[PDB]
């Protein structure tokens, strides 16, 4: 029973059968947001948007931010590139929204009847036809079909092995971005240039010597 | 008070009455910039009424001499 | 600018109001010593104000016509034009630590009502019991919200006591 | 505007859809009145002032009494002299 | 049931399934007591039957070059005399309410009467469309259908002229012009933080 | 079964044998519910003979020299006549958006009421080819075939045309000039380094 606190006193809501089958459960739930099973299959999917979106994001703050200081790409701070992009752009910062939101909001609200009445979206003749594989899997938050081209999700073998796989790297890129956040305010420059700086002089740059972090100090 | 006796009167709290400062605005009173509605002269409302009572009304409560909506602050 | 005001850093009665509270000060330090305790006292006295009148400045509040800060409630008007600091954001802060602290007493008021004695829980408060359920308010918004949802959070008309009518 | 036209005509109007397309609806909401009863039920002079002691029976086929007509009418001559007061603001100086 | 507005969802029970132009929209169950569905059943109706109206004279005005919906009655306050399709007409304003009063009162007071009928036929059906009885189904929801639809555009002739002052048609043309830099993004108006 | 879009793979139950141009591809299982199948084994021989008359025609216009596909209709934009085979033609987009959304309309609907029949025959077979029982089955499969062809082609056009900006037999001639100059990977967009 791996936990994130050895010794600890892990919540009886994470010990049941149906807490215990959500991946990544090491019993963290110090101010129990999850005693109550329903807020828990809610906060799960929560969960699971934010590591996705996250992973998504960090990727494209990270793999371009490396290449760059590579030399193979251009791209500005993931900060500016919003300014950069926007110039040599065919529409306003505002049109661009507002359509995002409308197909954002047509796709995620598909999503959302399915949390409520999960696989009802394969009502028939709801969709043009389509209906028939927007019913998901018996998992919430793990549709399939046609989000799962290459079929991984089939081998029942390596199943909870890819779920946990996933929550890790989500949990991860989430605290990522967080940094990303923090370190632009602490230190005014680039994640990849922030690395840089700590290994060229570990022991003299980093928070505890940024003058924002430790005001006291 | 507080801030007062001990002699900082830029400390205290002073809460602009913009909700009844925006109904004299509304009636024509100029003196806050909101330009709306009877204050500003473009508007449908400022217009129609332009003929009828809306010199006399406007001439008397942009007069700051008399009690017609007394200007208001904190 | 907003209703009429001005910045207070544009502000000409807002500068004169240190000039005054400023010259008060000096006046009582030059019956004092160089570096005696009542003229260091003072000198810090004086830093404070300056600072005060900066800092209000650069917070790009809103002076009127007495030459005093004056706060924007209205949202729209505040995230319109960079006010929202002034009552707009200690708006939710306050009602985060208000709810935090009603939603703590809730939980504990609760919890002792299983108890055999719950009224001697009240007067001798549980402190082990107190200090768990203080940490765990942090999160009172979430768990606040799900049980409304759940409807847990109201009795049923017919459990709560009424006079006749 | 003439006034012999406007208000006539306002008012010819005005009896011709009371008495024409309004006296059924009129005639049916009356008697919602009588669901709920008789003001009175006495025999005193004051209890007299408050009873329909004289019917005003008309010849009309629909019913169109005379106090049909004093109501319509008014309708008519009120419609009437507002469009006249408000075509006479036209070309007024200093008004 | 014509179909269903959120894939996945109940229809509400009070709702007859074989109402024309039944999608089970009710969020605000509006139509629950079933005198106030009934009446509910004969406005929508009334007021598709009128937006359709309404929506293709708007759009005729300003195809055939004669203006827009809105600048029609400006006649009436300079003092021009009024127009139909380029032929001059004898009324003034004061004239015209004066039919338009008792035409429409004789009107829908016969209406009115008839104790909220909807589908009339007869004099109103002079070509039998709507004789059968039995395929008139599809026929009502074809209405029901093109009435919301209406009722939806002609909001939307309101909305945009309130916000940009163009006509339907020549808001039409200038977002095809630059669809993406000419919307209701660009107005300055429907999204203020825009 | 036509063949084997995997060898060494199974194919789905839910794909009958009989049903031409079955290679038994179906990874996404976009196709297990009866009721979705039927409509796309309309759809795709609908968007198969599409294909191959805008295919046919993108190639003709630049074979005959008359320009190329892309820019056939810039004369609408830029303003000018329409032309077709070289003789003016004289409707103007107005016209032509009118006249095309009422045939096609008119001809699309006739279809849309028979219920999905992808084969009629008939009126549309005057030389009976496949009035024998026998032969359609063959050529059922050969129509999809350079159907199917037809439509990854017309993607290319599109990819191609986006990528290197020219026709597609200017980009074959050029291909031809310097096969290992002029392709997918030296167009400095398809590869994105280099
Ligand atoms: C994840 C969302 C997101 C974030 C974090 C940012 C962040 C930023 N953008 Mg970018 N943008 C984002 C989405 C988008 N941007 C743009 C378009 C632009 C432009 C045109 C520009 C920026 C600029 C900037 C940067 C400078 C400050 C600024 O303009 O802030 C304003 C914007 C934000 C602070 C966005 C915050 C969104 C937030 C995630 C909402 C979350 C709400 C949820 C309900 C969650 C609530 C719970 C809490 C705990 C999070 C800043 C780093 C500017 C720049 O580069 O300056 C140099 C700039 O000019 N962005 C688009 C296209 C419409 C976006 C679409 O999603
Ligand atoms: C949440 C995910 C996310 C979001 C919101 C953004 C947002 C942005 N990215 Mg980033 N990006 C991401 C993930 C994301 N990215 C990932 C995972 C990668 C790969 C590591 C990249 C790699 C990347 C590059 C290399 C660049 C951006 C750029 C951009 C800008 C938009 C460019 C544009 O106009 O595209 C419009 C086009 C589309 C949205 C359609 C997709 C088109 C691509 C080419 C399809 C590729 C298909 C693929 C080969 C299979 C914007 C700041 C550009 C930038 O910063 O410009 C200043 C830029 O140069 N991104
Ligand atoms: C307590 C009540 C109250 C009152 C009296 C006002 C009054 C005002 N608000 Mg504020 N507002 C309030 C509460 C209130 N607000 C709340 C609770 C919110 C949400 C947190 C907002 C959010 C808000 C925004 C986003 C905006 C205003 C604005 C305004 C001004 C004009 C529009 C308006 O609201 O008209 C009277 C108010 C009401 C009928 C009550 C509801 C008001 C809604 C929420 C906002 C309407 C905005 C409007 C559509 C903007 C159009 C453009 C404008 C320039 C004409 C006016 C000074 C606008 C402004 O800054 O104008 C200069 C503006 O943009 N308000
Ligand atoms: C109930 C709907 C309705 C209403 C209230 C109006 C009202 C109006 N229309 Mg419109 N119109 C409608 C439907 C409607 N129209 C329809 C369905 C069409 C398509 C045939 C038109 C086509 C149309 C044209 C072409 C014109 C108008 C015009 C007018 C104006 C003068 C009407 C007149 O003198 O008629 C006289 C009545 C009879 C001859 C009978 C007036 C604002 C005129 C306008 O706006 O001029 C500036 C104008 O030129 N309408
Ligand atoms: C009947 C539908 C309809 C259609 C086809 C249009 C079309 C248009 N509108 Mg209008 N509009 C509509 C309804 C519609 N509008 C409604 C109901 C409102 C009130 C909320 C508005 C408010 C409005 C404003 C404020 C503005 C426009 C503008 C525009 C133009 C640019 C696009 C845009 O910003 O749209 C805005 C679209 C919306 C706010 C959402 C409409 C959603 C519709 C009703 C969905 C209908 C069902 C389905 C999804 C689509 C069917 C399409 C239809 C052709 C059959 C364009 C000519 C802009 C303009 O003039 O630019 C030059 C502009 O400034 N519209
Ligand atoms: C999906 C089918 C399709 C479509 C939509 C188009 C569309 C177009 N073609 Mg293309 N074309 C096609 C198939 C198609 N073509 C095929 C299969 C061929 C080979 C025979 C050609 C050969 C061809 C040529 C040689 C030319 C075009 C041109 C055009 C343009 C003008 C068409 C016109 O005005 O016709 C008007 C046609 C008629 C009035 C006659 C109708 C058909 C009769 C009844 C057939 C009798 C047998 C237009 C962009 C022209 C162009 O590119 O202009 C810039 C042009 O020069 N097409
Ligand atoms: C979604 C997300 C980030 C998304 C980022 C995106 C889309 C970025 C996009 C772009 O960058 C690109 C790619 C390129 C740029 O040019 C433009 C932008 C647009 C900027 C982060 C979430 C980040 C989410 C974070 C950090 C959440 C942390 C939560 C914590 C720690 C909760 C802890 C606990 O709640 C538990 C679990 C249990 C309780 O009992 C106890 C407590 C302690 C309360
Ligand atoms: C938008 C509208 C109604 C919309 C109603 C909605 C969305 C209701 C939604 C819901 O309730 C449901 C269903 C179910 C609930 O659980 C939830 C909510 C959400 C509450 C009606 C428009 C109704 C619109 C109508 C009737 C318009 C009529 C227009 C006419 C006659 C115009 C005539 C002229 O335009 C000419 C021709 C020429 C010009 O020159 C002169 C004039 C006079 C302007
Ligand atoms: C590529 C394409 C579709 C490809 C679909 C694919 C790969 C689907 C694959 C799968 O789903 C399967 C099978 C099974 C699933 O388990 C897996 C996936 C992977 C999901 C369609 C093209 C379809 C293409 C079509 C219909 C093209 C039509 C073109 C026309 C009419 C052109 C006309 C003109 O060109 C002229 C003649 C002259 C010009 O001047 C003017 C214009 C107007 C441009
Ligand atoms: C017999 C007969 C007939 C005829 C009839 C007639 C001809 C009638 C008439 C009637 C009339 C002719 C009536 C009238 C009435 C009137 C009235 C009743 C009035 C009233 C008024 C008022 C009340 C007013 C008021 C006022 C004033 C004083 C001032 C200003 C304001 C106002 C306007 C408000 C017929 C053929 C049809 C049929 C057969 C039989
Ligand atoms: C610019 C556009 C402006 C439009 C303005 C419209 C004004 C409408 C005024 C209506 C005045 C009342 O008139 C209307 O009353 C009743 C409906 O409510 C109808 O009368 C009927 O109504 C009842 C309720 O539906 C029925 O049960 C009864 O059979 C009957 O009493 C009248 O026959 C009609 O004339
Ligand atoms: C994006 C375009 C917006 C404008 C509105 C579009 C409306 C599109 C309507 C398409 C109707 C197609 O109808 C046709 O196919 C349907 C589906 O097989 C059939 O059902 C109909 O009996 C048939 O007539």
């Amino acid at each position: 029973r791996q936990s994130w606190l050895p010794g600890s006193q892990i919540p009886a809501h994470l010990d049941t059968p149906a807490a215990q089958a959500l991946a990544g459960n090491f019993g963290f739930d110090p101010l129990g947001l999850g005693k109550d099973p329903v807020a828990l299959r809610w906060y799960q999917q929560a969960e699971l948007i934010h590591c996705r979106t996250a992973m998504a994001g960090v990727a494209g703050i990270l793999i371009p931010g490396l290449l760059t200081k590579a030399g193979a790409l251009n791209v500005p701070e993931w900060y500016d590139a919003g300014k950069v992009a926007i110039e040599n752009s065919f529409a306003p910062w505002g049109s661009l929204l507002a359509v995002q939101l409308f197909l954002c909001g047509f796709v995620e609200a598909k999503r959302w009847q399915d949390i409520r009445k999960p696989g009802s979206q394969g009502e028939p003749g709801s969709f043009l036809g389509f209906e028939a594989s927007l019913k998901g899997t018996s998992e919430l938050g793990y549709p399939g079909g046609p989000f799962d081209p290459l079929g991984l999700s089939k081998e029942a073998d390596k199943w909870a092995d890819w779920k946990l796989k996933e929550v890790k790297n989500g949990r991860l890129a989430m605290l990522a971005f967080l940094g990303f956040v923090a370190q632009k305010y602490a230190t005014g420059a680039g994640p990849v240039d922030n690395l840089a700086a700590h290994l060229k002089d570990p022991w003299h740059v980093n928070y505890a010597t940024n003058g924002v972090s430790l005001p006291f100090l | 008070d507080v801030m007062q006796a001990f002699g900082t009167p830029e400390k205290q709290i002073l809460i602009e009455p913009v909700f009844a400062q925006w109904i004299q605005a509304a009636h024509g009173k100029a003196l806050y910039g909101f330009d709306f509605l009877l204050s500003s002269k473009t508007s449908a409302a400022f217009a129609n009424g332009q003929s009828l009572w809306l010199p006399g009304w406007l001439d008397a409560i942009n007069n700051n001499q008399n009690s017609l909506f007394l200007t208001i602050g904190p | 600018d907003i209703a009429g005001l001005t910045p207070c850093s544009e502000s000409k009665a807002y500068a004169k109001l240190e000039k005054k509270e400023l010259k008060t000060l000096e006046k009582r330090l030059k019956q004092y010593e160089a570096d005696s305790a009542p003229a260091v006292a003072l000198k810090a006295t004086m830093e404070r104000t300056k600072a005060r009148f900066a800092n209000y400045a650069k917070a790009g509040l809103l002076c009127g016509n007495d030459g005093l800060p004056h706060l924007i409630a209205d949202p729209g008007l505040a995230l319109k034009y960079g006010h929202a600091g002034e009552v707009f954001i200690p708006t939710f802060g306050f009602l985060y630590v208000a709810g935090y602290i009603g939603y703590v007493g809730r939980q504990y008021l609760i919890a002792v009502k299983g108890e055999a004695k719950p009224t001697d829980k009240e007067i001798i408060i549980d402190v082990p019991l107190a200090t768990k359920l203080a940490w765990q308010g942090a999160g009172w918004p979430l768990a606040a919200v799900q049980e409304l949802q759940r409807g847990t959070l109201l009795e049923k008309e017919e459990n709560i006591t009424v006079s006749p009518r | 505007l003439d006034p012999q036209i406007v208000i006539s005509g306002s008012t010819a109007a005005f009896l011709a859809i009371g008495r024409f397309v309004f006296l059924g609806y009129q005639r049916r909401e009356a008697n919602f009145d009588s669901t709920v009863g008789p003001k009175t039920t006495g025999a005193t002079y004051f209890d007299d002032l408050q009873k329909n002691s004289t019917i005003f029976a008309t010849n009309d086929p629909a019913g169109f009494n005379i106090i049909d007509v004093a109501g319509w009418g008014a309708l008519g001559h009120a419609v009437g002299f507002a469009v006249l007061a408000i075509n006479s603001l036209q070309g007024a100086n200093l008004s | 049931k014509a179909g269903n507005w959120l894939p996945g969802s109940d229809a509400p029970a009070w709702l007859p399934d074989d109402l024309p132009g039944n999608y089970g929209f009710d969020p605000l169950s509006l139509g629950k007591e079933p005198a106030s569905l009934k009446r509910f059943t004969e406005s929508e109706v009334i007021h598709g039957r009128w937006a359709m109206l309404g929506v293709a004279g708007s759009l005729a005005v300003e195809l055939l070059g004669y203006g827009n919906w809105y600048d029609a009655p400006l006649w009436a306050v300079n003092g021009g005399k009024a127009t139909w399709f380029g032929i001059e007409v004898p009324f003034d304003l004061n004239a015209l309410l004066a039919f338009e009063f008792v035409a429409m009162a004789a009107a829908e007071g016969q209406r009115g009467d008839a104790g909220g009928v909807v589908y009339p036929g007869g004099a109103f059906d002079p070509l039998g469309f709507a004789k059968d009885s039995s395929k008139s189904g599809e026929l009502k929801l074809k209405e029901i259908k093109n009435g919301r639809l209406a009722m939806v555009a002609f909001l939307g002739f309101v909305a945009q002229h309130a916000a940009t002052g163009k006509g339907p048609i020549a808001a039409l043309g200038e977002h095809l012009a630059n669809p993406w830099g000419a919307n209701f993004a660009t107005n300055g108006i429907s999204v203020p933080f825009f």
